[PDB]
Parts: C-alpha cells; sequence; structure tokens
C-alpha cells in the first residue's frame, strides 16, 4: 500500500502478505509457516 | 524471520533489515534500527518451515544481568 | 525532548534478584 501513500517502496510479497495478516489480526508466523498452502489456495481461487 | 538457536524468531512489530553486514529490527514507516533482542521478537516453531529464514544471533537482555548475578 | 520531566522508573527485575542476594 506504500505507492498509494507516497513513493513506491518495494517489499517481498510474502512479507507484504504477512503485514496484511497482521492487519486482519492474525500473527505473521501463521503465514510464514503456511505460505505454500496460502499460495496454492490463492492460485486455485483465481483459476475458479 | 531469524534463526538463532534452532528456533524461528519473528518481529513483534517491525521488520528485519540489514545494511550489508549486520541485522536490525526497525519500525516499518521510519528507519530507526534496533538490536534484535528477545523483546523485539517472539519465537514460533523451528527453522525448517520458514522460506527465506536467515541465521543471526539474537541478543538476550537478561544474559548480562544473569552474568553479573553470578559474579556478585 | 521538550517538556521531559525527572522521575524514577522502577525496575521489576532488580528487586527480584536483589532479595535473592541476602
Ligand atoms: C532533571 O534534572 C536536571 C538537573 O539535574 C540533572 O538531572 C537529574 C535527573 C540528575 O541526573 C542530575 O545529576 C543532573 O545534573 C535538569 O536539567 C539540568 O540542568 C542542570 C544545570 O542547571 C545541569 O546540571 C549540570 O551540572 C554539571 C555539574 O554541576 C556543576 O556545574 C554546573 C555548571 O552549570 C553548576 O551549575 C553546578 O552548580 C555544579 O557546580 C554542569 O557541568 C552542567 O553545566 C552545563 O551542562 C548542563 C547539561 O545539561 C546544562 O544544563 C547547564 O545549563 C550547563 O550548560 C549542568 O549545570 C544538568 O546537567 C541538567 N540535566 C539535564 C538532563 O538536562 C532537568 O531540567 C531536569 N528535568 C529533565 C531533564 O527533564
Ligand atoms: C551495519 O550495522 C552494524 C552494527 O552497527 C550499527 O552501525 C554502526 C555504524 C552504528 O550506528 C551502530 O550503533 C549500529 O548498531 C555495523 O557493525 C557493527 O558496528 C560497528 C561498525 O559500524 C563495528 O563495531 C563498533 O560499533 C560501535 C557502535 O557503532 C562503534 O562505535 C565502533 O567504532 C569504533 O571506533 C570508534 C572511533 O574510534 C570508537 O569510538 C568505538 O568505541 C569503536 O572502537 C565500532 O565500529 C562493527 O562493525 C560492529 N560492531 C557491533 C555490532 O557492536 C556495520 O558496520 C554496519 N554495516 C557497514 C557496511 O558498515
Ligand atoms: C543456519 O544454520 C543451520 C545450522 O547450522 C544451517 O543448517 C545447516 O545444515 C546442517 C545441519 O546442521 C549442518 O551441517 C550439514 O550437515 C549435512 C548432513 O551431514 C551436510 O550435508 C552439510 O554439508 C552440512 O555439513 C550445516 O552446518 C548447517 N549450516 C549451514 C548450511 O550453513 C542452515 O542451513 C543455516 N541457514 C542459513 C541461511 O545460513
Ligand atoms: C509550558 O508553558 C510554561 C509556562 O506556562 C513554560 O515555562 C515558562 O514559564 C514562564 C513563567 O514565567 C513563562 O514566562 C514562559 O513563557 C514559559 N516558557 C514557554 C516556552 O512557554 C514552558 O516552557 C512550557 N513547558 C512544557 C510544555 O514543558
Amino acid at each position: 500500500w506504500t505507492f498509494g501513500a507516497g513513493a513506491a517502496l518495494q517489499i517481498p510479497f510474502a512479507m507484504q502478505m504477512a503485514y496484511r495478516f497482521n492487519g486482519i489480526g492474525v500473527t505473521q508466523n501463521v503465514l510464514y509457516e503456511n505460505q505454500k498452502l496460502i499460495a496454492n489456495q490463492f492460485n486455485s481461487a483465481i483459476g475458479k | 524471520a531469524i534463526c538463532h538457536d534452532g528456533k524461528a524468531h519473528f518481529p513483534r512489530e517491525g521488520v528485519f533489515v540489514s545494511n550489508g553486514t549486520h541485522w536490525f529490527v526497525t519500525q516499518r514507516n521510519f528507519y530507526e534500527p534496533q538490536i534484535i533482542t528477545t523483546d523485539n521478537t517472539f519465537v514460533s516453531g523451528n527453522c525448517d518451515v520458514v522460506i527465506g529464514i536467515v541465521n543471526n544471533t539474537v541478543y538476550d537482555p537478561l544474559q548480562p544481568e544473569l552474568d553479573s548475578f553470578k559474579e556478585e
């Protein structure tokens, strides 16, 4: 979301998703441990 | 994350950064580096799950106090 | 800082080990 507030600041997508998980009230270790499952679920949803 | 003693460490609030030689944990919206201690981070799991984890020692604030306690 | 004021900040760890000393 940095490019919407100012200059675009790069950040790895996994870390960005960790920030988002922290946003919804879920600890980032959950994502950093289930990254494969989250990625597969997102890809499957896009295909659907 | 950070690998210290076979345990994965994650920042409580902030992000891990490196200037090229050493590692720090800093708030996301303003660069002010801090030494990675047990207070900045929380442990979760081990080192075999996280993708991209990097080893680095995690300082223990209570260790010097324990050393002094042992000494005197 | 502007407006900082002087006050003792209690450290919980110190008495816990200090009492053990005696
Ligand atoms: C908190 O208290 C401060 C006064 O006492 C200081 O803070 C407390 C918490 C203790 O740590 C105590 O040990 C500290 O000294 C207060 O601001 C303070 O302002 C005084 C000056 O009025 C500073 O005292 C310094 O003393 C040393 C040595 O003392 C001799 O020399 C001075 C020379 O001015 C004489 O006035 C004395 O009577 C002694 O003969 C001085 O070398 C020093 O001089 C210069 O350096 C200080 C640096 O701050 C300047 O403030 C001075 O004006 C001079 O330019 C001082 O006199 C004291 O250092 C200073 N402390 C701080 C943290 O700023 C402070 O307002 C209180 N509240 C806060 C900080 O929120
Ligand atoms: C990446 O960051 C690490 C960690 O240090 C960090 O950067 C420093 C520039 C400084 O801002 C630190 O506060 C900060 O945590 C760097 O590696 C460590 O830091 C310095 C080099 O930067 C070296 O160790 C010592 O660090 C002291 C604290 O900064 C510094 O004062 C020392 O300077 C020596 O010389 C001065 C002047 O004569 C003297 O006053 C000092 O007392 C001391 O003798 C010394 O540099 C080590 O590299 C690391 N030391 C640690 C962690 O304790 C690293 O340099 C930086 N990356 C690059 C490319 O510089
Ligand atoms: C961070 O540190 C850990 C542990 O030191 C690294 O794990 C690496 O894997 C093994 C297990 O301890 C260590 O020895 C290795 O043994 C295997 C099997 O005998 C052997 O094939 C290897 O050649 C190696 O000897 C290894 O020292 C250890 N350290 C490494 C690889 O640096 C982990 O990989 C480290 N991760 C990072 C990002 O540094
Ligand atoms: C907050 O305001 C006080 C005064 O109300 C400030 O202290 C000084 O007090 C004398 C009283 O004679 C005034 O003449 C000065 O104008 C005051 N200085 C200033 C900058 O206002 C004090 O500086 C302020 N301090 C804080 C917020 O810590």
